[PDB]
């Protein structure tokens, strides 16, 4: 039986950082995949 | 008139190593080829815009 494979999930992360002069506080932003994956 | 392209993102671990742990301690023995590549790149997405 075929069995169709597909690659890992990978794709880049971005640190959305608004100068550590104000706070410290950062926000991760996954490029190209799905919410309802890690 | 073109005034934008497509913005490319192109990750060098992926590319040339792929799946290969083996050849991804290679790359850390050549510098920061990858960074040039990945700041060029940011540059480009960035012009765009
Ligand atoms: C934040 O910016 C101000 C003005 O440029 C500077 O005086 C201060 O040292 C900076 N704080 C830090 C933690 O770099
Ligand atoms: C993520 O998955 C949901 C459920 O299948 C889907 O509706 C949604 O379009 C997906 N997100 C993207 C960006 O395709």
């Amino acid at each position: 039986e075929i069995l169709d494979i597909t690659p890992c999930s990978f794709g880049g992360v971005s640190v959305i950082t608004p100068g550590t002069n104000t706070s410290n506080q950062v926000a991760v932003l996954y490029q190209g995949v799905n919410c309802t994956e890690v | 008139l073109p005034v934008s392209m497509t913005k490319t993102s192109v990750d060098c671990t992926m590319y040339i190593c792929g799946d290969s742990t083996e050849c991804s301690n290679l790359l850390l023995q050549y510098g920061s080829f990858c960074t040039q590549l990945k700041r060029a790149l940011t540059g480009i997405a960035v012009e765009q815009d």
